[PDB]
């Protein structure tokens, strides 16, 4: 719809300066391919800023073929480097001069707190740098007026995330993986020798990756620069570890921020701890500093997407910016990408440092992010069980259950749901084998020490069947009428929706279902209406994006070959699309977007023109059931006879391997995060009677920027029951974008 | 219809039953020849004849199979006509022989027995090492002739097991103009 | 066949004491399930040795269901711990006593150098320990004669591999993964900031994982305790790094052994190096000590197999041992598992430390393994290019090529082949696009700096097509001359085999094919006759064994479900079998082992009796084409209608996702290792003219314990050309075993 508006003729320079984080390539890829799409010239700037000063070999134009085959790699191919000869006007001039020699009037910088502030100045000094170049007569006197205005745009890029202008900065999810990967491995070595480990994650300033990772591996204790330990923590920690040996947890994991501190700026080294536990508890302890393995590695799905979206929203922001409009720093807020003023953002970032240095920790917290406070609170109120007798019991029965297909990171949702329940004063009942078990009586009260160590496990434990209750609506109520069940917590997918939607029926027929029930999105499909995201979704999506890279391997080894992969996920083309954009597929056929033999024919042509360039590979993803006639076989059958002579092609039907492996850190948190707020909505609405109106049975889920409880009742509207997909689907806005990155 | 790569059965049968199109191997075709034929089948679904018959040679294409052909025609009609698929089994080569075969079998088989009796009398008062010592009797022009299996290596596609030059392909344009 | 004479009555004790290495669980799983199959009782011994002293809660019987769902986990579920109260007779008695109370007469210890020596004494003191127990009257006076003989067996288990009794110890391949995983990640952060890293791998005594890993990531320099650096290494290292910057290698990786030393016992810390390079080169440098992430993580395929095979060969050795027979320590030698004397093994291990301490490094090397010397030699002679002019050129043209399907770890074979060639005095010619390109003239001379950094990349670069060299022999001959080629190396699967064989008898024909030619196994199928292994085999097998665990996830979440996965790999059921044993499949239908509707029927029954126990999952692998009638659909179609009411079931057809991803560390080495010895066979046989015979065209591959060059000629015998698989296949001996383990 906005493809028309495209500033052409002009050029843009792209560079990378700062903590080389994963997904950085996927960014410069969206920038180059988009910059060309709009009809402008895109130049490369090696060694970040240093490349500008130097020039010549550090500046070259980039073709569509250039940024190809780099999306699936960490670090940055453009190269990064700290340039000091730029922080000085005496040399910042050489940079400017070199730009006019190439005709670049716009620039896109992908760095960090400082790197951005660099261009913020260059932007201003420009009018002053051209005055000197024209004066000394080093550049054509004409140029002094053609390239008078200088537009720049910054981009969030560093695993630190010490930036409050955006919730997530390109790299976080990637580095977060690297951290969890190391831990999940270490946990097997500690669960044997029954010892305790102390880890040191990155983040000299922001203690973000230090908290999210911890919540992701159900850590025992965390040390953050923003929220230091209350005086007297030394004995309070040993209290925990002392109880963890008494509860039989032969494993203890300690997460420490690179810049840990206590009530006073006094640093909290990881050794100062190793000493504390072994010299006061006697437990064998080993501390390890996670190497730069946090900035390297393969970019996760989330990172590639965010990167590829930012790279575009940045290109448009460059030619859609006025000579007097503030410097913009594209960033993902809530769910939709939005540009923000650079200066104002660096301010917030610096302010966090200000508060911390002035023992104002309490304020420095609500300054890093309005989700950060909620995360710390969620973690702690879930990693500490105040004595059994100090918890005011409510004498109510709340039950949890897993209805639907198993989704990675589901056990994580149960761990939270249970603990946030017991710690709230309720007795927990676990319904095994989904509904199938519910009716059979497979119910058992579980405890706190029970759901311990699940945040890391995938698949399901309490079982889970897509078994609809619509016909066993009796055997169920009959069970609740013999367990004191006064609450319910479903965790699944669309199957669960129909579950509550049906339950509400037998209320004027069965006085037992007349209780509070809250469903939480838990499916790899993400077809759950009333939420833009689902638990275990980002996991499979990560498994898919990965597998596509390994398939793009055999497609490159053997020149001129195309692959057709059939991703699963009912009619919901979520998985199919997000994965196609994350692996850079030439096309992804989802159901939600109709297509005839022509949309297909007109795409085989584009695939042929690619078998001329360097990229002699081909990748096309197809939604499990996007069409009843054009099947995985059909698509392949056509592509073969229509290519015959130009390229080869095969087909693969991704099995359930997707929804299987260990849950992605994003699910390890999502599962734990939005499930607690689901448990309080219960405690809060269960206290109201301390239930009729069709609403006490809703579905908590991500909507705008934050989650909200929507009564399953009013969700009947925006939902396609025939294809089992929500009517309005947000990720369709990426459709035009996703494709312009094809050709 | 079956019959290896030889689209004979497929073609002669399609012309005899008035099939809208018979896709044989001997005559290549892309998704366009297929597309441009679904259109003609739609314009017929306007007249009195609301039927459609398309024959496909057992293996005229490795990609475009009976299911493919049907899978396309279904989605490409959706709203104008319905369609199903049938794979003629060995029921074809089974029943009692047709009177033309009851004769052909007996007819050209006798003249094949004499060619033996006659080439037994040749080198009687006079061994076989020539190339015309093991030939194949078959209808060529107007009449049959014995061609040594030797010089037949030329006009024969061993890969698909079909003779290179096939006469009944002259009926291709005809066969189709009769299908509208 | 040999499962005839088993054994009952008596009982066996299993424990784990030492460096908890991955795959340890997969070991105790084979011991338990096997000890039961033989008809004996198997007891658990928690906390390694400490459990023996204690007793009671640290000793329990294990059922078939027990050791289930642990195979795919690192560390040890039995628990490990160092017990000092055992190194003393005063307490070693409490251990013995507790054993008679449970009726255990046999024992299997899975530990290390020290842990094993422990039972070696216990074995002897036994007669003396029962003398005191009967005297003091603590155990029934009768028992003093029923349990008079004490049989024990040790098992290689520790990632150190500081054991010379066995080539590989349960854990190596797994810890080697963890190491390579960390590196491959760090290399992206270093290839950006163009810096140098110093890594510190484990191995306080043996510098194994330090050499193998290095060779796997094409490291720049290594430090080993057995082969220290020649006096004057300080400047020699800087010489390298100085040239790597001159050759444009914006990345330098340094691998240091945990116990590195120089000509003298003087330790070589990783810091002592960080100082050296930065204080003498000025390059930015960061050193990181790979934490215990080397002992943790998920066990690799190689590890699980070796583990599962050792656990069995151990069980049989226990009951097949006489009262006066030396203590045995099962270990994999060459390719077939063989038991060896404990004491005699510990001697060798202790002797390596002896030599090192006495500056006898030269002997200490040929004492750790007869392959070690060949590996160190391979690495070094491939990481240092003596000046261009100091290399006696031979003025000969040797060309390499990739024929067949792309196999992970193929580029690695080219890197080696190329360098070992230039460093031998030959000019290297690279044939792109396999044969298809060979006939096209896609030939180009490559250099040393060209094939730099390939040992880590998967897929292929020189392209690779399954096209045979037949139909275009002339387009290959004419070209052959244009470059005046003399030697041709091949990196392909069965495809290449047919290549060499077609070129053999095609000599008298085209006089251009009369020269030395050597092929090397490079296919994920492993159908290459004349070699027990193939390049890229262990990779796909690792991806398969992984994917199966992710599927075994969704099969456990939804109780009572069976999956049918169709692995690829022509008729060669290699992939299908090894993967089935590595993931614990209930059955794997390969071609090499015929089966009727009865073997199938009699297996669905076994699957039903499992749906009664705790394990309500089901996994069955089927070879791509093991039967023309019983296809993946058929197997599923039967299993469904035959279970209907007891269990559900689905089917998955693994795509080319197997042979795709980054090559496994075992392939990264195999490719480089046995590829050089293939290049020397050329340099050695081309200097013989200082060429039309059956001994000029051969297939270099693994046979007995070591590789050997077998003329493609005599290989026509042991090869099934109709199904493309070697007649005699070694891994078929594991068939009975594989099955008794799964039941
Ligand atoms: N105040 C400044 N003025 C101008 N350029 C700056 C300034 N601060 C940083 N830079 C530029 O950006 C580069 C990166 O600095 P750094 O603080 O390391 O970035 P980041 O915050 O991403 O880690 C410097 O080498 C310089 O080129
Ligand atoms: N002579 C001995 N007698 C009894 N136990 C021993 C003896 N030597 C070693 N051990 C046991 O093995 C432990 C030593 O660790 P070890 O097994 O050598 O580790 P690793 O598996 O890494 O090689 C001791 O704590 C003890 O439990």
């Amino acid at each position: 719809f906005l493809e028309h508006l495209s500033g052409a003729g002009k050029a843009i320079g792209v560079l990378t300066s700062g903590g080389d984080a994963q997904g950085m390539n996927a960014a410069v890829r969206a920038v180059v391919r988009m910059g060309i799409y709009v009809g402008a010239k895109v130049y490369f700037i090696y060694e970040g800023y240093q490349g500008m000063v130097d020039g010549g070999s550090n500046i070259a134009e980039a073709d569509w073929e250039s940024v190809s085959s780099i999306l699936q790699v960490g670090g940055t191919i453009i190269g990064s480097a700290r340039c000091q000869a730029f922080r000085t006007r005496e040399g910042r001039l050489k940079a400017a001069c070199n730009l006019l020699q190439r005709g670049i009037t716009n620039l896109c910088v992908i760095g960090g707190d400082g790197s951005l502030t660099g261009a913020n100045l260059f932007r201003k000094e420009w009018s002053g740098l051209l005055e000197e170049l024209a004066r000394n007569g080093q550049i054509d006197k004409e140029a002094v007026q053609k390239y008078a205005y200088l537009n720049v745009v910054g981009m969030v890029g560093s695993i630190d995330n010490d930036f409050c202008g955006t919730d997530m900065t390109i790299g976080t999810d990637s580095a977060l993986h690297r951290i969890i990967e190391v831990v999940d491995a270490i946990m097997t070595t500690a669960q044997s020798h029954q010892r305790t480990f102390v880890l040191e994650v990155m983040g000299r300033h922001c203690g973000y990756l230090a908290l999210v990772s911890a919540l992701a591996c159900g850590a025992d204790w965390v040390f953050l620069p923003e929220s230091p330990p209350e005086e007297g923590w030394e004995e309070q920690m040993c209290v925990k570890l002392s109880e963890n040996r008494a509860r039989k947890k032969r494993l203890n994991i300690i997460i420490v921020a690179e810049g840990a501190i206590d009530t006073q700026n006094k640093p909290i080294t990881s050794e100062k701890i190793k000493e504390l536990v072994v010299t006061q508890l006697g437990y064998d302890t080993r501390v390890t500093i996670l190497g730069h393995v946090q900035r390297g590695g393969t970019p996760s799905a989330f990172d590639r997407i965010l990167a590829s979206r930012m790279g575009v929203e940045a290109v448009i922001a460059l030619l859609e910016a006025t000579p007097d409009t503030p410097a913009c720093v594209v960033s993902l807020n809530g769910n939709h990408a939005v540009r923000l003023p650079l200066m104002e953002c660096v301010q917030m970032t610096q302010d966090v440092q200000k508060a911390m240095d002035e023992r104002r920790f309490q304020d420095a917290v609500r300054l890093r992010g309005r989700s950060f406070a909620g995360n710390l609170n969620t973690y702690k109120r879930l990693a500490i069980k105040l004595p059994d007798d100090q918890i005011p019991k409510t004498n109510c029965n709340v039950a949890v259950i897993n209805v639907g297909a198993p989704a990675a990171g589901m056990n994580a949702a149960v761990r939270s749901a249970v603990r946030v329940g017991i710690a709230d004063g309720h007795r927990m009942l676990a319904i095994y084998d989904g509904f199938d078990g519910f009716a059979k009586g497979q119910i058992k009260e579980i405890g706190w020490t029970d759901v311990g160590g699940w945040t890391g496990q995938g698949g399901s434990i309490l079982g889970t069947k897509r078994v609809l209750p619509g016909k066993y609506l009796e055997e169920i109520a009959t069970q609740m009428r013999t367990h004191s069940i006064n609450a319910l917590l479903i965790i699944g997918g669309f199957e669960a929706y129909l579950g509550l939607l049906e339950l509400s029926a037998a209320r004027e027929k069965h006085e037992e279902f007349c209780v509070p029930m809250v469903m939480v999105p838990a499916t790899v499909s993400n077809n759950v209406p009333g939420s833009d995201f689902s638990i275990g979704a980002d996991t499979a999506l990560n498994t898919i994006t990965d597998t596509c890279d390994r398939i793009k391997q055999s497609a490159s080894g053997t020149k001129r070959r195309v692959f057709i992969i059939e991703t699963m996920g009912g009619y919901c083309g979520y998985l199919a699309n997000m994965g196609g954009l994350a692996a850079g597929a030439d096309a992804a056929y989802i159901f939600e977007e109709p297509f005839d033999i022509r949309d297909l024919q007109s795409n085989v042509e584009h695939l042929t023109e690619k078998m001329k360039t360097t990229i002699q590979r081909g990748l096309v993803l197809r939604n499990e059931s996007c069409s009843e006639n054009y099947t995985t076989d059909f698509i392949y059958q056509l592509y073969s006879e229509e290519g015959k002579g130009v390229f080869d092609c095969r087909k693969n039907v991704l099995g359930h391997m997707q929804q299987g492996g260990a849950p992605s850190p994003f699910d390890r948190n999502f599962g734990t995060k939005i499930s607690a707020r689901a448990m309080e909505w219960i405690t809060a609405k269960l206290k109201e009677a301390r239930f009729t109106t069709d609403d006490s049975i809703c579905v908590l889920g991500i909507s705008k920027r934050n989650v909200i409880f929507q009564p399953v009742a009013e969700l009947k509207k925006q939902t396609d029951f025939e294809h089992r997909i929500p009517k309005e689907q947000w990720w369709l806005k990426l459709r035009p974008l996703m494709k312009i990155l094809a050709k | 219809t079956m019959g290896g790569y030889c689209g004979y059965l497929a073609n002669m049968g399609g012309l005899a039953a008035g099939a809208d199109a018979a896709y044989i191997f001997e005559e290549p075709f892309d998704i366009r020849d297929l597309q441009s034929n679904v259109e003609h089948l739609t314009e017929k679904m306007k007249t009195t004849i609301q039927r459609g018959l398309v024959l496909r040679n057992e293996s005229c294409s490795e990609n475009y199979t009976t299911d493919f052909i049907y899978q396309l025609y279904s989605e490409e009609g959706k709203g104008v006509f319905d369609c199903r698929k049938n794979v003629l089994g060995h029921m074809q080569q089974g029943g009692a022989p047709s009177p033309f075969d009851r004769n052909f079998g007996t007819k050209i088989s006798a003249r094949a027995m004499e060619w033996i009796t006659a080439k037994l009398k040749e080198a009687r008062g006079r061994k076989f090492t020539t190339d015309d010592s093991i030939c194949v009797l078959g209808i060529s022009k107007r009449n049959v002739i014995f061609q040594p299996v030797a010089e037949l290596k030329k006009q024969t596609d061993f890969e698909h097991r079909i003779p290179k030059e096939q006469w009944w392909l002259k009926l291709r344009p005809l066969m189709k103009i009769l299908a509208k």
